[PDB]
RNA sequence: GUGGGAGAGGGUGGUGGAAUUCCCGGAGUAGCGGUGAAAUGCGCAGAUACCGGGAGGAACGCCGAUGGCGAAGGCAGCCACCUGGUCCACCCGUGACGCUGAGGCGCGAAAGCGUGGGGAGCAAACCGGAUUAGAUACCCGGGUAGUCCACGCCCUAAACGAUGCGCGCUAGGUCUCUGGGUCUCCUGGGGGCCGAAGCUAACGCGUUAAGCGCGCCGCCUGGGGAGUACGGCCGCAAGGC
Protein backbone atom coordinates (compact mmCIF):
# COMPACT_ATOMS: atom_id res chain seq x y z
CA UNK A 1 0.00 0.00 0.00
CA UNK A 2 2.14 2.86 -1.29
CA UNK A 3 -0.71 5.24 -2.21
CA UNK A 4 -3.96 4.15 -0.57
CA UNK A 5 -5.02 2.68 2.78
CA UNK A 6 -6.11 -0.63 1.15
CA UNK A 7 -9.68 -0.51 2.42
CA UNK A 8 -10.61 -3.70 4.26
CA UNK A 9 -12.88 -6.18 2.51
CA UNK A 10 -16.27 -6.39 4.24
CA UNK A 11 -17.19 -10.07 4.34
CA UNK A 12 -20.75 -11.23 3.83
CA UNK A 13 -22.71 -12.15 6.98
CA UNK A 14 -23.41 -15.78 7.83
CA UNK A 15 -26.53 -17.74 6.95
CA UNK A 16 -26.78 -19.65 10.25
CA UNK A 17 -25.69 -17.19 12.94
CA UNK A 18 -25.80 -13.92 11.02
CA UNK A 19 -22.28 -13.11 12.27
CA UNK A 20 -19.28 -12.05 10.20
CA UNK A 21 -16.55 -13.78 12.24
CA UNK A 22 -18.14 -17.13 11.40
CA UNK A 23 -17.89 -16.37 7.68
CA UNK A 24 -14.27 -15.26 8.16
CA UNK A 25 -13.40 -18.49 9.98
CA UNK A 26 -15.19 -20.55 7.31
CA UNK A 27 -13.07 -18.76 4.71
CA UNK A 28 -9.96 -19.63 6.72
CA UNK A 29 -11.01 -23.29 6.66
CA UNK A 30 -11.67 -23.25 2.90
CA UNK A 31 -9.02 -24.56 0.51
CA UNK A 32 -8.97 -24.73 -3.31
CA UNK A 33 -12.06 -22.50 -3.34
CA UNK A 34 -14.45 -24.96 -1.65
CA UNK A 35 -16.58 -22.81 0.63
CA UNK A 36 -19.37 -25.42 0.57
CA UNK A 37 -17.18 -28.22 1.96
CA UNK A 38 -15.60 -25.79 4.44
CA UNK A 39 -19.02 -24.64 5.64
CA UNK A 40 -20.09 -28.26 6.07
CA UNK A 41 -16.89 -28.86 8.07
CA UNK A 42 -17.53 -25.88 10.34
CA UNK A 43 -21.20 -26.72 10.92
CA UNK A 44 -20.75 -30.44 11.55
CA UNK A 45 -18.07 -29.27 13.97
CA UNK A 46 -20.69 -26.91 15.42
CA UNK A 47 -23.08 -29.80 16.01
CA UNK A 48 -20.29 -31.90 17.54
CA UNK A 49 -19.09 -29.07 19.79
CA UNK A 50 -22.65 -28.29 20.90
CA UNK A 51 -23.31 -31.96 21.73
CA UNK A 52 -20.05 -33.12 23.36
CA UNK A 53 -20.34 -30.09 25.66
CA UNK A 54 -23.82 -28.77 26.40
CA UNK A 55 -23.03 -25.14 25.60
CA UNK A 56 -23.91 -22.87 22.70
CA UNK A 57 -21.25 -23.07 19.96
CA UNK A 58 -21.70 -19.31 19.42
CA UNK A 59 -20.21 -18.11 22.69
CA UNK A 60 -17.65 -20.94 22.82
CA UNK A 61 -16.43 -19.93 19.35
CA UNK A 62 -16.31 -16.28 20.42
CA UNK A 63 -14.55 -17.00 23.72
CA UNK A 64 -12.00 -19.26 22.01
CA UNK A 65 -11.14 -16.71 19.32
CA UNK A 66 -10.94 -14.08 22.08
CA UNK A 67 -8.61 -16.31 24.12
CA UNK A 68 -6.28 -16.83 21.15
CA UNK A 69 -5.91 -13.13 20.23
CA UNK A 70 -2.47 -11.93 21.43
CA UNK A 71 -1.69 -8.47 22.76
CA UNK A 72 1.98 -8.11 21.74
CA UNK A 73 4.40 -9.50 19.16
CA UNK A 74 7.84 -8.92 17.63
CA UNK A 75 8.98 -7.32 14.36
CA UNK A 76 12.53 -7.16 13.01
CA UNK A 77 14.15 -3.72 12.69
CA UNK A 78 17.52 -3.02 11.04
CA UNK A 79 19.64 -0.88 13.40
CA UNK A 80 23.43 -0.67 13.64
CA UNK A 81 24.30 -3.91 11.89
CA UNK A 82 22.07 -6.98 12.02
CA UNK A 83 18.41 -6.39 12.79
CA UNK A 84 16.81 -6.84 16.21
CA UNK A 85 13.49 -8.21 17.45
CA UNK A 86 11.44 -5.20 18.62
CA UNK A 87 8.18 -5.85 20.51
CA UNK A 88 4.97 -3.91 19.93
CA UNK A 89 1.20 -4.14 20.24
CA UNK A 90 -1.21 -5.52 17.62
CA UNK A 91 -4.00 -4.09 15.51
CA UNK A 92 -7.49 -5.46 16.24
CA UNK A 93 -7.90 -6.55 12.61
CA UNK A 94 -4.52 -8.29 12.68
CA UNK A 95 -5.44 -9.87 16.02
CA UNK A 96 -8.57 -11.28 14.35
CA UNK A 97 -6.62 -12.62 11.37
CA UNK A 98 -3.83 -14.16 13.46
CA UNK A 99 -6.33 -15.73 15.86
CA UNK A 100 -8.28 -17.40 13.04
CA UNK A 101 -5.09 -18.56 11.29
CA UNK A 102 -3.69 -20.08 14.47
CA UNK A 103 -7.08 -21.70 15.07
CA UNK A 104 -7.10 -23.45 11.70
CA UNK A 105 -3.40 -24.37 11.73
CA UNK A 106 -3.62 -25.83 15.24
CA UNK A 107 -6.83 -27.67 14.35
CA UNK A 108 -5.25 -29.39 11.35
CA UNK A 109 -2.09 -30.19 13.34
CA UNK A 110 -4.29 -32.33 15.63
CA UNK A 111 -4.42 -36.16 15.58
CA UNK A 112 -8.19 -36.44 15.07
CA UNK A 113 -9.14 -38.20 11.84
CA UNK A 114 -12.07 -36.14 10.54
CA UNK A 115 -11.78 -32.42 9.86
CA UNK A 116 -14.90 -31.37 11.76
CA UNK A 117 -13.71 -33.31 14.82
CA UNK A 118 -10.38 -31.45 14.74
CA UNK A 119 -12.17 -28.10 14.38
CA UNK A 120 -14.57 -28.86 17.24
CA UNK A 121 -11.95 -30.09 19.71
CA UNK A 122 -9.60 -27.22 18.81
CA UNK A 123 -12.37 -24.70 19.46
CA UNK A 124 -13.16 -26.45 22.76
CA UNK A 125 -9.57 -26.38 23.99
CA UNK A 126 -9.13 -22.76 22.91
CA UNK A 127 -12.37 -21.85 24.71
CA UNK A 128 -11.09 -23.50 27.90
CA UNK A 129 -7.76 -21.64 27.83
CA UNK A 130 -5.54 -24.50 26.62
CA UNK A 131 -4.64 -26.17 23.32
CA UNK A 132 -2.16 -25.64 20.53
CA UNK A 133 -3.40 -22.33 19.14
CA UNK A 134 -3.29 -20.73 22.59
CA UNK A 135 0.19 -22.22 23.01
CA UNK A 136 1.37 -20.50 19.82
CA UNK A 137 -0.32 -17.30 21.01
CA UNK A 138 1.41 -17.45 24.38
CA UNK A 139 4.73 -18.12 22.64
CA UNK A 140 4.12 -14.99 20.56
CA UNK A 141 3.44 -13.14 23.81
CA UNK A 142 6.53 -14.76 25.39
CA UNK A 143 8.57 -13.18 22.62
CA UNK A 144 7.35 -9.97 24.23
CA UNK A 145 8.28 -9.38 27.88
CA UNK A 146 11.57 -11.10 26.93
CA UNK A 147 13.26 -8.85 24.37
CA UNK A 148 11.56 -5.91 26.11
CA UNK A 149 15.11 -4.53 26.50
CA UNK A 150 14.53 -3.07 23.02
CA UNK A 151 11.44 -1.13 24.15
CA UNK A 152 13.14 2.06 22.88
CA UNK A 153 13.11 0.78 19.26
CA UNK A 154 9.32 0.81 18.91
CA UNK A 155 9.04 2.71 15.60
CA UNK B 1 11.27 37.30 28.31
CA UNK B 2 12.94 40.19 30.12
CA UNK B 3 16.52 41.22 29.40
CA UNK B 4 18.70 42.10 32.37
CA UNK B 5 19.40 45.74 31.50
CA UNK B 6 15.68 46.38 30.92
CA UNK B 7 14.96 45.76 34.62
CA UNK B 8 17.86 47.53 36.35
CA UNK B 9 19.02 50.94 37.53
CA UNK B 10 21.81 53.28 36.49
CA UNK B 11 24.60 51.02 37.71
CA UNK B 12 28.36 50.80 37.27
CA UNK B 13 29.56 48.28 34.69
CA UNK B 14 33.10 48.73 36.04
CA UNK B 15 32.39 47.82 39.69
CA UNK B 16 33.68 44.29 40.27
CA UNK B 17 32.67 44.44 43.96
CA UNK B 18 28.89 44.90 43.60
CA UNK B 19 27.77 41.27 43.64
CA UNK B 20 24.09 42.22 43.91
CA UNK B 21 23.89 43.50 40.34
CA UNK B 22 26.65 41.35 38.82
CA UNK B 23 24.75 38.24 39.93
CA UNK B 24 21.88 39.27 37.63
CA UNK B 25 24.12 38.75 34.59
CA UNK B 26 25.11 35.18 35.47
CA UNK B 27 22.95 32.25 34.41
CA UNK B 28 21.44 29.47 36.50
CA UNK B 29 24.98 28.09 36.29
CA UNK B 30 28.08 30.21 36.69
CA UNK B 31 28.09 30.96 32.96
CA UNK B 32 28.04 34.54 31.68
CA UNK B 33 24.76 35.26 29.92
CA UNK B 34 24.84 36.03 26.17
CA UNK B 35 23.81 39.38 24.75
CA UNK B 36 20.43 37.90 23.78
CA UNK B 37 19.39 37.78 27.45
CA UNK B 38 21.43 40.70 28.82
CA UNK B 39 20.21 43.31 26.32
CA UNK B 40 23.65 44.94 26.35
CA UNK B 41 25.66 46.51 23.56
CA UNK B 42 28.96 45.06 22.37
CA UNK B 43 31.07 47.48 24.42
CA UNK B 44 28.84 47.09 27.48
CA UNK B 45 29.04 43.29 27.29
CA UNK B 46 32.81 43.40 26.76
CA UNK B 47 33.25 45.47 29.93
CA UNK B 48 30.77 43.35 31.91
CA UNK B 49 32.65 40.15 31.06
CA UNK B 50 35.96 41.46 32.43
CA UNK B 51 34.30 42.85 35.56
CA UNK B 52 32.58 39.49 36.12
CA UNK B 53 35.89 37.65 35.82
CA UNK B 54 37.45 40.11 38.28
CA UNK B 55 34.63 39.44 40.74
CA UNK B 56 35.06 35.69 40.23
CA UNK B 57 38.75 35.78 41.16
CA UNK B 58 37.76 37.69 44.32
CA UNK B 59 35.45 34.82 45.30
CA UNK B 60 32.38 37.04 44.89
CA UNK B 61 30.86 35.44 41.78
CA UNK B 62 30.72 31.66 41.21
CA UNK B 63 33.12 30.24 38.64
CA UNK B 64 30.58 27.49 37.91
CA UNK B 65 27.44 26.02 39.42
CA UNK B 66 25.18 22.94 39.39
CA UNK B 67 22.07 22.48 37.27
CA UNK B 68 18.80 21.52 38.96
CA UNK B 69 15.74 19.41 38.04
CA UNK B 70 17.61 17.78 35.13
CA UNK C 1 23.98 -2.65 59.29
CA UNK C 2 24.04 1.12 58.75
CA UNK C 3 20.40 2.35 58.82
CA UNK C 4 21.23 5.44 56.82
CA UNK C 5 17.56 6.56 56.19
CA UNK C 6 18.71 9.27 53.68
CA UNK C 7 21.50 9.96 51.20
CA UNK C 8 22.66 10.79 47.71
CA UNK C 9 22.59 8.84 44.44
CA UNK C 10 25.14 9.45 41.69
CA UNK C 11 24.37 8.33 38.13
CA UNK C 12 27.46 8.07 35.91
CA UNK C 13 26.25 7.43 32.36
CA UNK C 14 28.43 6.94 29.28
CA UNK C 15 27.93 5.53 25.79
CA UNK C 16 29.43 2.20 26.91
CA UNK C 17 27.82 1.75 30.35
CA UNK C 18 25.70 3.32 33.08
CA UNK C 19 26.50 2.89 36.78
CA UNK C 20 24.68 4.07 39.91
CA UNK C 21 26.36 4.63 43.29
CA UNK C 22 24.12 5.20 46.32
CA UNK C 23 25.93 7.05 49.11
CA UNK C 24 25.38 8.82 52.43
CA UNK C 25 24.81 12.56 53.00
CA UNK C 26 28.54 13.25 53.55
CA UNK C 27 29.79 11.45 50.44
CA UNK C 28 30.74 7.92 51.43
CA UNK C 29 29.12 5.21 49.28
CA UNK C 30 26.66 2.61 50.51
CA UNK C 31 25.87 0.42 47.50
CA UNK C 32 26.26 0.50 43.73
CA UNK C 33 25.29 -1.26 40.51
CA UNK C 34 25.92 -1.13 36.77
CA UNK C 35 25.08 -2.84 33.50
CA UNK C 36 27.82 -5.38 34.20
CA UNK C 37 26.79 -6.03 37.79
CA UNK C 38 23.54 -7.24 36.23
CA UNK C 39 23.72 -9.91 33.52
CA UNK C 40 24.65 -7.76 30.52
CA UNK C 41 28.26 -8.00 29.32
CA UNK C 42 29.06 -6.12 26.10
CA UNK C 43 27.44 -3.13 24.40
CA UNK C 44 24.25 -4.43 26.03
CA UNK C 45 25.44 -2.59 29.16
CA UNK C 46 24.88 0.76 27.42
CA UNK C 47 21.18 0.23 26.69
CA UNK C 48 18.56 2.22 28.65
CA UNK C 49 17.06 -1.03 29.97
CA UNK C 50 20.37 -1.96 31.58
CA UNK C 51 20.47 1.52 33.13
CA UNK C 52 16.95 1.01 34.49
CA UNK C 53 17.83 -2.39 35.94
CA UNK C 54 21.07 -1.04 37.46
CA UNK C 55 19.25 1.87 39.10
CA UNK C 56 16.58 -0.51 40.42
CA UNK C 57 19.12 -3.01 41.78
CA UNK C 58 21.10 -0.25 43.50
CA UNK C 59 17.85 1.16 44.91
CA UNK C 60 16.86 -2.23 46.32
CA UNK C 61 20.27 -2.69 47.89
CA UNK C 62 19.71 0.77 49.44
CA UNK C 63 16.36 -0.54 50.72
CA UNK C 64 18.35 -3.34 52.33
CA UNK C 65 20.38 -0.57 53.94
CA UNK C 66 17.17 1.28 54.77
CA UNK C 67 17.14 4.24 52.37
CA UNK C 68 14.03 6.42 52.04
CA UNK C 69 14.94 9.96 50.91
CA UNK C 70 17.40 10.34 48.03
CA UNK C 71 19.08 13.31 46.36
CA UNK C 72 20.15 12.64 42.77
CA UNK C 73 23.40 13.70 41.08
CA UNK C 74 23.89 13.08 37.35
CA UNK C 75 27.20 13.15 35.46
CA UNK C 76 27.71 12.17 31.83
CA UNK C 77 25.60 11.49 28.76
CA UNK C 78 24.44 8.26 27.17
CA UNK C 79 21.52 6.02 26.36
CA UNK C 80 19.48 5.54 29.51
CA UNK C 81 21.03 8.53 31.28
CA UNK C 82 17.40 9.60 31.77
CA UNK C 83 15.90 6.10 32.10
CA UNK C 84 18.09 5.57 35.15
CA UNK C 85 16.47 8.61 36.76
CA UNK C 86 12.98 7.47 35.72
CA UNK C 87 13.45 4.04 37.29
CA UNK C 88 15.04 5.72 40.32
CA UNK C 89 11.92 7.90 40.62
CA UNK C 90 9.51 4.97 40.36
CA UNK C 91 11.74 2.63 42.42
CA UNK C 92 10.05 3.43 45.73
CA UNK C 93 12.60 6.06 46.78
CA UNK C 94 11.19 9.55 47.35
CA UNK C 95 13.37 11.68 45.07
CA UNK C 96 14.48 14.82 46.90
CA UNK C 97 16.04 16.65 43.94
CA UNK C 98 17.76 15.93 40.63
CA UNK C 99 21.03 17.67 39.76
CA UNK C 100 23.23 17.51 36.66
CA UNK C 101 26.85 17.94 37.78
CA UNK C 102 28.54 16.70 34.59
CA UNK C 103 32.21 17.78 34.85
CA UNK C 104 33.26 19.97 31.94
CA UNK C 105 36.79 21.42 31.75
CA UNK C 106 37.69 25.00 30.91
CA UNK C 107 39.71 23.76 27.91
CA UNK C 108 42.64 22.33 29.87
CA UNK C 109 43.57 18.95 28.41
CA UNK C 110 43.99 17.76 24.83
CA UNK C 111 41.41 15.10 23.88
CA UNK C 112 41.98 11.84 22.06
CA UNK C 113 41.80 11.76 18.26
CA UNK C 114 38.25 10.40 18.61
CA UNK C 115 37.12 13.61 20.34
CA UNK C 116 38.45 16.22 17.88
C1' G D 1 50.95 69.50 18.07
C1' U D 2 46.69 69.23 21.40
C1' G D 3 42.70 66.42 23.31
C1' G D 4 39.85 61.90 23.38
C1' G D 5 39.05 56.39 21.89
C1' A D 6 38.73 50.88 20.76
C1' G D 7 41.64 46.46 20.70
C1' A D 8 43.18 37.77 21.87
C1' G D 9 49.13 43.82 18.86
C1' G D 10 54.09 42.35 21.24
C1' G D 11 57.48 41.40 25.77
C1' U D 12 58.20 40.50 31.16
C1' G D 13 56.62 38.98 35.93
C1' G D 14 52.69 37.44 38.94
C1' U D 15 48.04 35.03 39.70
C1' G D 16 42.58 32.07 39.37
C1' G D 17 39.17 28.24 38.66
C1' A D 18 37.34 23.90 35.91
C1' A D 19 39.18 19.23 34.12
C1' U D 20 42.78 14.93 33.21
C1' U D 21 46.62 12.06 35.49
C1' C D 22 49.15 10.50 39.80
C1' C D 23 49.77 9.94 45.29
C1' C D 24 47.52 9.78 50.72
C1' G D 25 43.10 8.65 53.33
C1' G D 26 37.83 7.34 54.14
C1' A D 27 33.77 4.51 52.89
C1' G D 28 32.32 0.62 49.43
C1' U D 29 31.87 -4.93 46.04
C1' A D 30 32.89 -7.47 41.17
C1' G D 31 33.67 -5.51 37.61
C1' C D 32 35.52 -1.60 34.83
C1' G D 33 36.95 -0.18 30.20
C1' G D 34 36.10 -0.57 25.15
C1' U D 35 33.37 -1.75 20.11
C1' G D 36 29.35 -2.53 14.58
C1' A D 37 30.32 -6.74 17.67
C1' A D 38 34.51 -7.90 20.43
C1' A D 39 39.38 -8.96 22.44
C1' U D 40 44.13 -7.10 24.22
C1' G D 41 44.06 -4.08 28.87
C1' C D 42 43.07 -3.00 34.07
C1' G D 43 40.68 -5.25 38.89
C1' C D 44 40.98 -9.58 45.29
C1' A D 45 47.97 -6.50 46.44
C1' G D 46 40.32 -4.05 46.57
C1' A D 47 39.72 -1.43 40.65
C1' U D 48 35.59 1.32 38.46
C1' A D 49 31.84 4.76 40.98
C1' C D 50 31.62 8.43 45.64
C1' C D 51 33.96 11.72 49.37
C1' G D 52 38.14 14.64 51.53
C1' G D 53 43.46 16.05 51.12
C1' G D 54 48.10 16.65 48.28
C1' A D 55 51.36 17.00 43.86
C1' G D 56 52.42 18.33 38.95
C1' G D 57 52.03 19.77 33.82
C1' A D 58 49.39 21.79 29.93
C1' A D 59 45.41 24.58 28.10
C1' C D 60 41.88 28.94 29.15
C1' G D 61 34.65 26.94 29.39
C1' C D 62 30.35 30.74 29.58
C1' C D 63 31.46 35.88 27.61
C1' G D 64 32.38 34.72 21.69
C1' A D 65 30.08 36.92 17.14
C1' U D 66 28.80 36.06 10.88
C1' G D 67 33.47 40.27 16.33
C1' G D 68 38.36 42.57 17.36
C1' C D 69 44.08 43.49 16.69
C1' G D 70 48.47 42.87 13.58
C1' A D 71 52.65 44.05 7.86
C1' A D 72 52.40 38.77 7.51
C1' G D 73 53.15 34.35 10.35
C1' G D 74 49.72 34.91 13.69
C1' C D 75 47.28 36.75 18.61
C1' A D 76 41.70 34.51 23.68
C1' G D 77 41.35 33.34 32.01
C1' C D 78 42.71 37.55 35.33
C1' C D 79 46.35 41.38 37.27
C1' A D 80 50.51 44.69 37.01
C1' C D 81 54.57 46.80 34.44
C1' C D 82 57.42 47.88 29.60
C1' U D 83 56.09 48.89 24.50
C1' G D 84 54.23 49.01 18.94
C1' G D 85 50.54 50.20 15.50
C1' U D 86 45.99 52.76 14.53
C1' C D 87 41.31 55.94 14.52
C1' C D 88 38.58 60.51 15.53
C1' A D 89 37.82 65.75 16.75
C1' C D 90 40.31 70.71 16.94
C1' C D 91 42.46 73.56 11.80
C1' C D 92 47.24 74.83 15.81
C1' G D 93 52.66 73.99 13.71
C1' U D 94 56.49 72.45 9.50
C1' G D 95 55.98 73.66 4.14
C1' A D 96 56.37 68.64 -1.07
C1' C D 97 59.72 66.85 3.55
C1' G D 98 56.14 62.24 -1.32
C1' C D 99 55.11 56.94 -3.71
C1' U D 100 57.43 52.52 -4.96
C1' G D 101 61.53 49.77 -4.12
C1' A D 102 66.51 45.28 -7.48
C1' G D 103 70.20 44.23 -3.40
C1' G D 104 70.79 44.20 1.70
C1' C D 105 68.75 43.55 6.67
C1' G D 106 64.87 41.86 10.05
C1' C D 107 60.45 39.00 10.99
C1' G D 108 58.50 34.36 9.60
C1' A D 109 52.61 28.41 11.45
C1' A D 110 53.73 23.60 12.08
C1' A D 111 57.26 19.92 11.81
C1' G D 112 62.56 19.28 12.29
C1' C D 113 68.05 20.13 14.71
C1' G D 114 71.64 21.34 18.96
C1' U D 115 72.60 22.14 24.39
C1' G D 116 70.02 22.21 29.08
C1' G D 117 65.38 21.80 31.71
C1' G D 118 60.27 19.90 31.92
C1' G D 119 56.57 15.97 31.14
C1' A D 120 49.79 15.75 33.17
C1' G D 121 46.92 14.83 28.73
C1' C D 122 47.83 13.77 23.74
C1' A D 123 50.93 11.04 20.58
C1' A D 124 54.90 9.68 14.60
C1' A D 125 57.87 5.24 15.41
C1' C D 126 56.92 1.02 18.02
C1' C D 127 54.24 -2.98 21.19
C1' G D 128 49.89 -5.63 21.39
C1' G D 129 44.00 -6.76 20.34
C1' A D 130 40.62 -6.98 16.41
C1' U D 131 38.69 -6.52 11.25
C1' U D 132 39.81 -8.75 6.50
C1' A D 133 40.90 -13.08 1.03
C1' G D 134 45.60 -10.47 3.37
C1' A D 135 45.51 -5.38 7.52
C1' U D 136 51.98 -3.29 6.99
C1' A D 137 45.52 0.89 7.36
C1' C D 138 41.11 2.81 9.18
C1' C D 139 38.60 0.63 15.00
C1' C D 140 40.44 -0.70 20.41
C1' G D 141 44.27 -1.05 24.39
C1' G D 142 49.41 0.73 25.56
C1' G D 143 53.50 3.78 24.23
C1' U D 144 58.83 6.93 22.71
C1' A D 145 60.52 11.15 20.17
C1' G D 146 57.70 15.22 20.15
C1' U D 147 54.09 18.54 21.93
C1' C D 148 55.82 22.66 26.92
C1' C D 149 60.14 26.25 28.68
C1' A D 150 65.29 28.86 28.07
C1' C D 151 68.93 29.84 24.37
C1' G D 152 70.88 29.14 19.49
C1' C D 153 69.64 27.07 14.28
C1' C D 154 66.12 25.70 10.51
C1' C D 155 63.34 30.15 6.12
C1' U D 156 59.39 25.89 4.17
C1' A D 157 53.22 26.02 3.32
C1' A D 158 46.57 25.69 0.10
C1' A D 159 52.58 31.38 4.29
C1' C D 160 45.10 32.17 0.43
C1' G D 161 41.34 37.12 -0.53
C1' A D 162 45.23 31.32 -4.71
C1' U D 163 43.86 38.96 -5.78
C1' G D 164 51.82 43.42 -4.63
C1' C D 165 52.01 48.63 -2.63
C1' G D 166 50.28 53.84 -3.10
C1' C D 167 46.87 57.75 -4.99
C1' G D 168 42.76 59.82 -7.61
C1' C D 169 38.01 59.06 -10.10
C1' U D 170 33.03 56.18 -10.84
C1' A D 171 24.76 54.68 -8.29
C1' G D 172 22.99 53.03 -4.15
C1' G D 173 20.81 49.58 -0.55
C1' U D 174 21.35 46.44 3.95
C1' C D 175 23.85 44.24 8.52
C1' U D 176 27.87 45.44 11.66
C1' C D 177 32.51 47.25 14.80
C1' U D 178 34.61 51.98 16.56
C1' G D 179 34.90 57.57 16.99
C1' G D 180 32.66 62.62 16.30
C1' G D 181 28.22 65.42 15.61
C1' U D 182 23.05 70.25 16.04
C1' C D 183 22.29 61.84 17.58
C1' U D 184 14.25 59.53 12.58
C1' C D 185 19.75 60.73 10.99
C1' C D 186 24.49 62.60 9.35
C1' U D 187 29.80 62.32 9.11
C1' G D 188 34.73 59.69 9.23
C1' G D 189 37.44 55.07 9.78
C1' G D 190 37.32 49.03 9.68
C1' G D 191 34.42 44.23 8.97
C1' G D 192 30.47 41.53 5.64
C1' C D 193 26.26 40.99 2.21
C1' C D 194 23.28 42.50 -2.36
C1' G D 195 23.69 45.23 -6.45
C1' A D 196 24.55 50.99 -11.02
C1' A D 197 27.89 51.81 -14.82
C1' G D 198 31.69 49.08 -16.38
C1' C D 199 34.79 44.62 -16.45
C1' U D 200 35.20 39.08 -17.29
C1' A D 201 36.11 33.09 -21.28
C1' A D 202 32.53 32.25 -17.86
C1' C D 203 32.05 31.71 -12.61
C1' G D 204 31.84 36.02 -10.89
C1' C D 205 34.09 41.47 -9.38
C1' G D 206 31.48 45.75 -8.52
C1' U D 207 33.85 52.95 -3.34
C1' U D 208 37.20 46.44 0.84
C1' A D 209 37.32 46.55 -7.91
C1' A D 210 38.77 41.66 -10.74
C1' G D 211 35.88 49.11 -13.03
C1' C D 212 38.35 53.95 -15.20
C1' G D 213 43.65 55.96 -14.85
C1' C D 214 48.89 56.91 -13.13
C1' G D 215 53.71 55.49 -10.64
C1' C D 216 57.05 51.54 -9.04
C1' C D 217 58.36 46.37 -7.79
C1' G D 218 57.72 40.81 -8.44
C1' C D 219 56.41 37.08 -11.82
C1' C D 220 54.44 34.33 -16.63
C1' U D 221 55.49 32.34 -22.23
C1' G D 222 52.45 24.37 -23.93
C1' G D 223 52.48 19.42 -20.90
C1' G D 224 55.82 15.50 -19.10
C1' G D 225 60.76 15.26 -17.94
C1' A D 226 61.28 18.53 -12.96
C1' G D 227 61.53 21.91 -8.61
C1' U D 228 65.21 16.87 -10.97
C1' A D 229 70.69 17.40 -12.69
C1' C D 230 75.30 20.32 -12.56
C1' G D 231 77.39 24.77 -10.40
C1' G D 232 77.31 28.29 -6.51
C1' C D 233 75.62 30.12 -1.78
C1' C D 234 73.44 29.12 3.12
C1' G D 235 72.77 25.11 6.98
C1' C D 236 75.27 21.16 12.77
C1' A D 237 72.13 18.16 10.12
C1' A D 238 67.53 17.50 7.78
C1' G D 239 67.55 20.52 3.83
C1' G D 240 66.73 25.46 1.63
C1' C D 241 67.62 29.56 -2.20
MG1 LIG E 1 29.98 -1.29 27.12
MG1 LIG F 1 46.98 41.22 24.05
MG1 LIG G 1 50.30 40.29 26.02
MG1 LIG H 1 41.95 4.37 47.54
MG1 LIG I 1 43.89 -9.65 39.21
MG1 LIG J 1 43.65 -10.26 34.96
MG1 LIG K 1 47.48 -9.17 38.97
MG1 LIG L 1 55.25 14.71 38.30
MG1 LIG M 1 32.23 29.92 20.91
MG1 LIG N 1 48.88 51.56 23.23
MG1 LIG O 1 46.93 75.94 8.89
MG1 LIG P 1 54.30 79.83 6.42
MG1 LIG Q 1 57.65 50.89 1.90
MG1 LIG R 1 63.52 43.08 -0.56
MG1 LIG S 1 59.95 29.17 11.25
MG1 LIG T 1 58.24 24.45 16.45
MG1 LIG U 1 64.15 20.17 20.82
MG1 LIG V 1 46.20 7.76 24.81
MG1 LIG W 1 46.46 -9.32 12.96
MG1 LIG X 1 46.75 4.62 19.46
MG1 LIG Y 1 48.98 45.29 -11.06
MG1 LIG Z 1 27.24 58.35 18.62
MG1 LIG a 1 42.86 44.68 9.65
MG1 LIG b 1 32.29 51.79 5.49
MG1 LIG c 1 29.33 48.69 2.84
MG1 LIG d 1 25.35 44.76 -16.38
MG1 LIG e 1 29.25 40.28 -4.89
MG1 LIG f 1 41.71 50.76 -6.33
MG1 LIG g 1 40.57 39.81 -14.32
MG1 LIG h 1 60.33 30.67 -10.58
MG1 LIG i 1 58.77 21.59 -22.77
MG1 LIG j 1 60.97 20.84 -2.45
MG1 LIG k 1 73.57 21.55 -4.39
MG1 LIG l 1 78.77 22.54 3.80
MG1 LIG m 1 61.89 18.11 0.95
Amino acid sequence: ARRRRAEVRQLQPDLVYGDVLVTAFINKIMRDGKKNLAARIFYDACKIIQEKTGQEPLKVFKQAVENVKPRMEVRSRRVGGANYQVPMEVSPRRQQSLALRWLVQAANQRPERRAAVRIAHELMDAAEGKGGAVKKKEDVERMAEANRAYAHYRW
Amino acid sequence: KAKVKATLGEFDLRDYRNVEVLKRFLSETGKILPRRRTGLSAKEQRILAKTIKRARILGLLPFTEKLVRK
Amino acid sequence: KRQVASGRAYIHASYNNTIVTITDPDGNPITWSSGGVIGYKGSRKGTPYAAQLAALDAAKKAMAYGMQSVDVIVRGTGAGREQAIRALQASGLQVKSIVDDTPVPHNGCRPKKKFR
